[PDB]
RNA sequence: GUUUUUUCACUGACCCGGUGAGGCGGGGGGGCGAGCCGGGCUCUCGCUUCUGGCGCCAAGCGCCCGGCCGGCCGGGCGCGACC
């Protein structure tokens, strides 16, 4: 073996992987951002009733740490309805408002009737 | 015992052998960093007199300060 | 037979002609600090005037006597951790229904038995990293009349014992069939080490310039000597 | 008294050099085997103006004798140097304008 | 005979510069001139100057081994690139 370059580099040694004899915590933590904890309550305001009636959407107050994907898959499990799109904003109250547009074959006010807002 | 010989050997620092050894060791430690781990005690009888026991958990660090 | 499409294409490796081939450059590697430090520590022992008490360890037993010495020392190795337990078992079934001579190790043991006239031959490693551990011991062997020898390798001296390194190993008592084999070694070691200790104490080491620095002065003295060799006729 | 203006220049941070639009440190080519035992040939690409400097600079391109690369250096332009001119370097280089040799 | 100090040198402590720490010092091999009568020596160079081109990841030679039918197919080593 010849030294082709005049630079000595550190040779790459074998790096083993972590094989601990005990887990550092006993149990994995429970997912506190549950599908019930992520959607708190909808708005029954007159600005949200026109939003429900005209644009075939629903308006929710969601958790502030929620993605649009999480809001989508949370509505799809609690209310058994698929989602066209989710548009979120953060209010000056501090709460996150979510406009959730349903599919064209599902009707948002007939979803709102069975959940309670009318 | 050899430790008594090494002890009286280190008291003759003006001799030729010790002035050779001290100079080459001072040159060697001057080329290293300001603080680094020694793998073993350099002066074992004196480390032993100060309380070093050659067993696991006893660590020797060599260090230089500016005069 | 030959194909006319197989040309011979030489590369002219001159200055500015072609890109240089990927040559061996081990002389011009920028080495790490520990490699450079140990390498120019090895040069300082050739440059600086080494005092004779440290220089005497460079004077070493030769290639053929060392093999005979280790061949003798292989018959007196101390027991391992397995034969230690097996002897305790054998003592138990001896109790149910003399010390053999072995090698003795450690500089603190060897110094004490050389002082007490128990040792018959001492083997001292040449590469002890603090040399204060054994730099007094050739004088202690010579004054008490104990034959001492210097051997290549505290590692190889540490293979007689079942450890990593051993510094000094003393033959104190040997078997009757190996007494002649020991006395054969003792004569050759005494005529090389103990008898010539007056010259060992006066042999300074090092004080040798580098090859590049001695070729320069050799050429200069060659010019100054060929001046006399040519101007006389 | 107050620290004087000539004293305040060594601290820096106001009196530092304006080196934002400068083109680089103008220097000779580093010495190697070619420039120590023979000569190497390069080409003047362009002549540029370095800010804060009355002398012009010449960007000379050589080729590396050990790697397949083109090396760029900023020489200080001797008067009479034009672009497309070959600049030679080393002990065996001939004696012309714009031609470095020991 | 100790020691005082002045100069000429050495490098190895110490300092500076350069670089991707890339051909450093001796020796060997090859070529041109002085000279002795094919052989040892004083010397030098070892390959690039008319041009705004291109230039790496080996050609060639020798040595081996490996699967398919001396012939297909594919590897490694040395010289090439002196010690």
């Amino acid at each position: 073996k010849i030294r082709t370059s005049p630079t000595f580099r550190r040779p790459k040694t074998l790096r083993l992987r972590r094989q601990p004899k005990y887990p550092r915590k006993s149990a994995p933590r429970r997912n506190k951002l549950d599908h019930y904890a992520i959607i708190k309550f909808p708005l029954t305001t007159e600005s949200a009733m026109k939003k429900i009636e005209d644009n075939n959407t629903l308006v929710f107050i969601v958790d502030v740490k929620a993605n649009k994907h999480q809001i989508k898959q949370a509505v799809k499990k609690l209310y058994d309805i698929d989602v066209a799109k989710v548009n979120t904003l953060i209010r000056p109250d501090g709460e996150k408002k979510a406009y959730v547009r349903l599919a064209p074959d599902y009707d948002a006010l007939d979803v709102a009737n069975k959940i309670g807002i009318i | 015992g050899a430790y008594k010989y090494i002890q009286e050997l280190w008291r003759k620092k003006q001799s030729d052998v010790m002035r050779f050894l001290l100079r080459v060791r001072c040159w060697q430690y001057r080329q290293l960093s300001a603080l680094h781990r020694a793998p073993r005690p350099t002066r074992p009888d004196k480390a032993r007199r100060l309380g070093y026991k050659a067993k696991q958990g006893y660590v020797i660090y060599r260090i230089r300060v500016r005069r | 037979v030959v194909n006319p499409l197989f040309e011979k294409r030489p590369k002219n490796f001159g200055i500015g002609q072609d890109i240089q081939p990927k040559r061996d450059l081990t002389r011009f590697v920028k080495w790490p600090r520990y490699i450079r430090l140990q390498r120019q520590r090895a040069i300082l022992y050739k440059r600086l005037k080494v005092p004779p008490a440290i220089n005497q360890f460079t004077q070493v037993l030769d290639r053929q006597t060392a093999t005979q010495l280790l061949k003798l020392a292989h018959k007196y190795r101390p027991e391992t951790k397995q034969e230690k337990k097996q002897r305790l078992l054998a003592r138990a079934e001896k109790k149910a229904a003399k010390r053999p001579p072995v090698l003795r190790a450690g500089v603190n043991t060897v110094t004490t038995l050389v002082e007490n006239k128990k040792a018959q031959l001492v083997v001292i490693a040449h590469d002890v990293d603090p040399i204060e551990l054994v730099v007094f011991l050739p004088a202690l062997c010579r004054k008490m009349g104990v034959p001492y020898c210097i051997l290549k390798g505290k590692a190889r001296l540490g293979r007689l014992v079942h450890r990593k390194t051993c510094t000094t190993v003393a033959f104190t008592q040997v078997n009757s069939e190996d007494k002649g084999a020991l006395a054969k070694l003792v004569e050759a070691i005494r005529t090389n080490y103990n008898d010539r200790y007056d010259e060992i104490r006066r042999h300074w080491g090092g004080n040798v310039l580098g090859p590049k620095s001695v070729a320069r002065i050799a050429k200069l003295e060659k010019a100054k000597a060929k001046e006399l060799a040519t101007k006389l006729g | 008294g107050r620290v004087i203006r000539g004293q305040r220049k060594g601290a820096g941070s106001v009196f530092r050099a304006h080196v934002k639009h400068r083109k680089g440190a103008a220097r000779l080519r580093a010495v190697d085997f070619a420039e120590r035992h023979g000569y190497i040939k390069g080409i003047v690409k362009d002549i540029i103006h370095d800010p804060g400097r009355g002398a012009p600079l010449a960007k000379v391109v050589f080729r590396d004798p050990y790697r397949f690369k083109k090396r760029t250096e900023l020489f200080i332009a001797a008067e009479g140097i034009h672009t497309g001119q070959f600049v030679y370097c080393g002990k065996k280089a001939q004696l012309n304008i714009g031609n470095v040799l020991p």
